[PDB]
């Protein structure tokens, strides 16, 4: 009876399959709707307030990694504190 | 405990007994081991059968009491006093004053005990020792051991123990080595001279 | 049997050969003359290719006998319906394929609890064969499993697992206390040997070789594979450098994918 | 007496030695001589004093110690292309500088094939420098190119002037990187290519006369200056490898299925060893493709038959079925959809004697005559 | 369907050019993408906006989710 | 291929690597910190070796260690070089601690148009072989990552597939 | 090589003679094709490798002088390096068959003088070139030549 389990298995892969081909090709004419330009000026050849919110919230990431990185400091203190107990708890 | 090879090579006409001995502790220092000590291994026998009351300064707390051929008791100090109280069944039976004096030698836990044979005070041969530390089965390491001896001694390179005749897949033990110094010694007592 | 079975189809192979080799040395001879340009680069190669033929239906012959000598020695119609089964294996091995366990994996990133005792029955899957090593499992601190192992009469192994996972593993030899004096089995210590502390980092570096992100009992079994082949030391010289000591070292380094003693210098 | 001696582990016999010298003036800084040696039965052999051009580095030293063990790896390669005398560029930087190479020069071309073909193979190459690569610095890479390539593949290989195949080869840990016996097999190999480009050529002229319904039944599909495939079928439901077997002195032809459109397998295989016995006689392509264009339809229900039946095979269009062991059947293919049909179990030659176990079949042209 | 050699044969070339064809659309797409990072500034700099937004969503979905899980050890911790 | 694990000791330092190494330390952490940036520097070599053992960019060249050209101060520089399969583009560049990353990528004749033609260079054959360079600066230039800024430049000297 | 001598001494016999090929025919023909089966239904191009991969601070060209098309040829060389200063530009000589063979290199010691820098580029040059092994190849004179004037300019600076 072990049999069943498998074929079912690949019966529901298989609609999966289908479904994500379906899908690939509906993407991949929503990626093909929009191309006139042309490749070889993609090569690099040595010869607008949406960037102040970027430049604004960059250091508040940052400023919040560190704030996280105090207290995760804290907890290293903490799990220092807590290793020595074990330790020589015998 | 670690798998043992004892034999003895002759003064092989070059001078003396310990020139000989001179020449295998410089080519080991060429080859470059450090010491450890020194080691010397001392018989004695006792009769009413051949009683085998011999010590080893290795292991001083192990007394090795053996017959002519049968079982060896690696006994404690007690025993020792209890050897005493006989004296009627087990005569003295002095003068068996056959050791072997040398010193040891390590290299990458290699350990080599290296010396003379003598007859108490008078030095009439050379005992050649090598051994290793872990070889804890026997018979199953004896090509490092040939390796190691045909690398220094050049001539009267030994092989095949006696012992190594005693197969068995257990733990090598030190019977079995302080066995391969008793056959030494009865190698060297015939030729006395 | 089939060793007679096999060994038959040379010596059936070989008398059609020799057929077709005198049919050969028959015709050739018998084709007359072929001169391509200069006679010399004909008569010359008359008596070649005349050696070539002969000497072919001749070792042909001589071939034939010591393949010869090796060798040793409802009525149909339910017959039809036995073999299908026993071609059915073959049909297993229709959809088998060779591309086996390699993959073209990328980055895994987008855009759990298991009982002790199925790691019990981890562990009695492999024990059941390799009578000379022994596997003790206990857990005295918690629900990992630490086990003592022994290899014959060589080697005494603690094996640390955490969270189901590979947590350490320490080898020692057959002569030591590897418990402690209270008697639970040792954590931290070292093995107090040269050779053994030179191979407990090829270990530490083995278990970080063997990466399985979800299959760790495939990763354990080929650990223990591994270490199945160090019950071979001291006994197998290298397969480079011929002798063992390499600066008083034996080889006991075991390549990945290729099990076979080396050293650190010898790879 | 302030010197080391470092020994490449790759490359063993020669040694480096870093003597450390004081300056009297300044207590507190040094100097160094920087020498290379070798060691044989062991002889200092050479020496070379290195030139002038928190303290705690020496860079200088590891400067040297990585040219050590790029440069004179390049020894032995040098060593014996002369010494087999092969015409080469020396030590040189392969564009920018941080690179080494050795460029061949010329190669001696050929033995045993007609000698135009030494020339065009000559013409092929334009360069034949060396690299190497790999853990351990032990992999050479060998980019032998070729332009004017006599035909390309119906894949993506129909482009401009070059081939370019990288050719790589290793040694053993002993007998190091350079070793004649890796460039004993390099040899080896190129006489393989040249022995097939050889053949390249000899059906490159027999490409233009052909009755080109092999056109339509066989494409070419694979070449790669090793081997060759075929893909026949009037549907290509089979395939045929061509490749070159050194030891062999042979070709080992696989008869392939290919392509969704089949049965249960190939099934050219019960003349497998005979279709391989008459190409031993034959360098000829269109003997193998016409024999196919023949016996694909009788052979097609030869297969099919139960087992009563076998396949038992005679020669080439000589196929022999056998009903039992009592009852035979003769089979020969012929060009144009042809198949002569024996009795089998009859005697061709005697009719005072036949067959033992063969008991004769008659009747048996009747039952091909109501076909008729 | 309806001698290992063609299945050995078979399931090879398929492959490499299967992933031949599969190789090349990623350098389609490196061509794309790249047509689309070059040409315009503005959907590199949207895509930007759009991975930080989505990382600043999972830094603030794991923050306070951390400061509830905080009062979880809260009572775990008084039980004595 | 990075795997660093400390056996934290006392006084005594091991090190564990994925290649098989032991490293022993003193009691200064500048010992420690600038080996973890030699190593950071074998990661960024390495970083491209097994990149193009993927897509298939062809290596040529290879060494654990190089000293062509200047020394480095801090360790040792090492250099890789390896061609693309798609003709006339190959990537030659040496790493070092302190001086990484100088890109000359490799081009061939008659592509620029200015490498001169001598009276003995007169057969075309032998010109279409890379031999000129051009040096490529790693500043100014797209990719937020260290293998991203060369990924989409070997991507982008590539023959037209549209 | 065992029981072959009839078929060995029968083509010995029938050797030397003109009915060899119907001798045999007559006494071997229907033996085989009625059982077994009826029958079937300027520059050389050592030069041109040798440049290839010479270097680009080279730009050696031929002479203008001298004659051409024959088997000696002379090559003048171009040194176009910012790192060094100008020097005489050296003209070489290779007889026919380049590969086996030792070539030559002009002698001019007047283009050399007005400057003991340039006598000591000589000295080099005459140091380096006599210890050069037999039958080198051009690479060799011209890396010999390149690395002299640095050696030269070391010793100046
Ligand atoms: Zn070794």
């Amino acid at each position: 009876g072990t049999y069943q389990d498998r074929l079912t298995k690949l019966q529901d892969n298989l609609r999966q399959l289908s479904v994500l081909f379906r899908k690939l090709r509906l993407v991949y004419d929503k990626c093909n709707e929009n191309d006139p330009i042309p490749v070889e000026q993609l090569i690099p050849y040595v010869e607008s307030e949406e960037r102040r919110e970027i430049a604004e919230v960059n250091k508040k990431l940052k400023q919040k990694n560190q704030q996280l990185k105090q207290i995760m400091d804290q907890l290293r203190n903490l799990i220092w504190d807590i290793n020595a107990m074990l330790a020589m708890r015998n | 405990m670690g798998v043992t090879c004892v034999s003895q090579m002759p003064v092989a006409e070059g001078k003396s007994v310990q020139q000989t001995v001179e020449l295998l502790t410089r080519k080991l220092e060429m080859l470059g081991a450090e010491k450890q000590g020194t080691f010397c291994v001392d018989c004695e026998t006792y009769h009413t059968k051949l009683m085998y009351v011999m010590h080893n300064s290795e292991y001083p707390l192990s007394c090795f009491a053996l017959f002519e051929n049968g079982p060896c008791l690696i006994a404690d100090t007690n025993f020792d006093v209890l050897m005493v109280k006989l004296k009627g069944f087990f005569q003295s039976a002095k003068a068996s004053k056959i050791e072997t004096r040398g010193t040891r030698y390590q290299y990458c836990d290699f350990l080599v005990k290296v010396g003379t044979v003598t007859m108490g005070p008078s030095a009439r041969g050379i005992s050649v020792e090598v051994e290793y530390g872990p070889c804890v089965v026997a018979s199953d390491c004896w090509s490092l051991l040939l390796e190691f001896l045909q690398s220094f001694l050049g001539s009267h390179t030994p092989g095949a123990p006696a012992v190594f005749g005693n197969r068995h897949d257990a733990v090598y033990g030190p019977a079995d080595t302080m066995v391969q110094y008793m056959e030494l010694f009865n190698k060297i007592r015939k030729q006395q001279q | 049997v089939s060793v007679n079975l096999e060994a038959f189809s040379q010596a059936i192979s070989a008398i059609q050969a020799l057929r077709s080799s005198v049919s050969r040395v028959f015709d050739c001879l018998k084709d007359g003359m072929r001169n391509k340009e200069t006679l010399e680069g004909r008569e010359k190669a008359f008596i070649a290719h005349f050696q070539d033929n002969l000497h072919s239906v001749n070792r042909d012959l001589n071939e034939l006998e010591r393949l010869s000598n090796l060798v040793g020695k409802l009525y149909s119609q339910l017959l039809q319906a036995y073999k299908w089964s026993n071609k059915l294996q073959y049909h297993a091995g229709l959809a088998s394929g060779l591309l086996n366990q390699q993959s073209l994996k990328r980055s895994a990133n987008q855009m759990l609890v298991l009982p002790p005792q199925y790691v019990d029955d981890v562990i009695s899957r492999i024990d059941r064969m390799f009578p000379e090593m022994s596997i003790h499992l206990s857990r005295p601190n918690g629900t990992s499993a630490m086990l003592l192992v022994t290899l014959g009469k060589v080697l005494k192994v603690i094996v640390v697992m955490r969270s189901l996972f590979i947590d350490r593993t320490i080898v020692k030899g057959y002569n030591e206390n590897v418990y402690t004096e209270d008697g639970k089995l040792d954590i931290w210590s070292k093995s107090n040997y040269q050779v053994f502390q030179k191979v407990t980092d090829h270990a530490t570096t083995a278990l970080l070789h063997y990466q399985l992100p979800q299959m760790p009992d495939v990763v354990v079994r080929s650990f223990m594979t591994w270490l199945r082949s160090y019950i071979k030391l001291f006994q197998a010289p290298c397969q480079r450098c011929g002798k063992f000591l390499q600066d008083g070292l034996p080889p006991t380094w075991r390549d990945f994918r290729t099990l076979e003693a080396f050293h650190d210098t010898c790879r | 007496k302030n010197k080391l001696f470092i020994k490449l582990t790759r490359l063993p016999q020669y040694y480096i030695v870093v003597e450390m010298l004081e300056v009297p003036n300044k207590p507190t800084q040094l100097s160094y001589k920087y020498y290379f040696m070798s060691v044989n039965p062991a002889m200092a052999l050479l020496l070379q004093q290195f030139k002038e051009n928190m303290c705690a580095f020496n860079k200088v030293l590891a400067h040297f110690v990585a040219m050590c063990d790029t440069n004179m790896p390049f020894v032995g390669l040098r060593l014996e292309l002369s010494n087999l005398e092969i015409p080469h560029q020396g030590v040189q930087v392969e564009g920018d500088g941080f690179s080494h190479a050795i460029r061949l020069l010329k190669i001696p071309p050929c033995k045993g094939i007609t000698e135009e073909t030494q020339k065009a193979l000559d013409r092929s190459l334009l360069d034949c420098t060396f690299r190497l690569q790999g853990r351990n610095n032990r992999t050479w890479v060998a980019e032998l190119v070729f332009a004017n390539c006599p035909l390309n593949g119906t894949s993506t290989r129909e482009q401009g002037p070059s081939r370019h195949v990288y050719l790589t080869y290793e040694n053993l840990l002993s007998e190091p990187v350079g070793g004649r016996k890796v460039v004993e097999m390099f040899l080896n190999d190129w006489n393989s290519i040249a022995r097939l480009y050889e053949c390249v050529l000899e059906f490159a002229r027999s490409l233009p006369d052909i009755p080109a319904h092999l056109n339509i039944f066989s494409e070419v599909r694979v070449y790669n200056y090793r081997k060759l495939i075929l893909c026949y079928g009037t549907t290509k439901g089979s395939s045929i490898s061509i490749q070159w077997n050194s030891i062999h002195q042979k070709f080992h032809i696989s008869l392939g299925t290919v392509g969704p459109n089949s049965g249960c397998s190939n099934c050219h295989n019960t003349i497998l060893h005979q279709l391989q016995e008459m190409f031993n006689k034959t360098p000829n392509v269109v003997q193998l493709l016409q024999v196919l264009f023949d016996t694909q339809a009788p052979l097609n229900a030869i297969n099919k038959l139960p087992t009563c039946f076998s396949i038992l095979p005679q020669s080439s269009t000589h196929i022999r079925l056998a009903f039992r062991n009592m009852y035979c059947i003769d089979i020969y293919c012929r060009s144009r959809g042809v198949v002569a049909i024996r009795d089998g179990a009859y005697s061709l030659f005697d009719n005072s004697k036949l067959v033992e176990g063969f008991y004769p079949a008659p009747g048996l042209k009747t039952f091909l005559n109501m076909f008729v | 369907s309806q001698d290992q050699e063609e299945i050995r044969t078979g399931v090879d070339q398929c492959i490499q050019k299967f992933l031949d064809i599969a190789r090349q659309t990623e350098c389609f797409f490196l061509q794309k993408r790249l047509q689309l990072s070059v040409q315009k500034p503005e959907q590199v700099i949207k895509e930007d906006v759009s991975e930080l937004r989505n990382e600043l969503q999972r830094k603030d979905a794991l923050v306070q989710k951390h400061l509830t899980k905080l009062r979880h050890w809260q009572q775990v911790l008084e039980d004595i | 291929s990075i795997q660093l694990q400390l056996n934290i000791g006392v006084e005594q330092i091991r090190v564990v690597h994925r290649d098989g190494r032991v490293i022993t330390l003193s009691y200064q952490e500048q010992e420690l910190q600038d080996f973890l940036l030699s190593q950071m520097s074998q990661h960024q070599v390495h970083a491209v070796q097994q990149l193009a053992k993927v897509m298939g960019w062809q290596v040529l060249s290879f060494s654990n260690h190089v000293g062509l050209g200047p020394i480095e101060s801090i360790g040792n520089a090492s250099a890789i070089t390896v061609a693309s399969p798609s003709g006339d583009y190959a990537i030659s560049v040496r790493n070092g601690p302190e001086s990484g990353s100088k890109i000359m990528v490799q081009f061939p004749r008659n592509q620029c148009k200015d490498l001169p033609k001598s009276d003995v260079l007169q057969d075309n054959k032998w010109s279409h072989l890379r031999g000129p360079f051009k040096e490529v600066q790693w500043n100014k230039m797209e990719g937020r990552n260290f293998v991203y800024k060369m990924e989409l430049l070997m991507s982008a000297l590539s023959p037209c597939l549209l | 090589q065992y029981l072959c001598q009839p078929l060995l001494d029968a083509v010995l016999a029938n050797i030397r003679s003109p009915v060899f090929n119907h001798s045999l025919y007559r006494t071997f023909v229907p033996a085989m094709t009625a059982i077994h089966g009826p029958p079937i239904t300027s520059i050389p191009s050592v030069l041109q490798g040798e440049v290839a991969r010479l270097d680009p601070k080279f730009l050696v060209n031929l002479d203008p002088s001298h004659c051409s098309n024959n088997g000696t040829v002379h090559l003048i060389c171009k040194l176009d390096d910012k790192d060094l200063p100008s020097v005489p530009p050296l003209e070489l000589s290779v007889p026919a068959d380049y590969p086996a063979q030792s070539p030559l290199w002009i002698d001019r010691q007047w283009q050399y003088d007005a400057n003991p820098f340039l006598q000591s580029v000589h000295r080099c040059m005459t140091s380096r070139l006599l210890q050069l092994p037999d039958k080198h190849s051009v690479t060799a004179l011209l890396n010999t030549w390149a690395q002299s004037v640095h050696q030269a300019c070391l010793s100046a600076a």
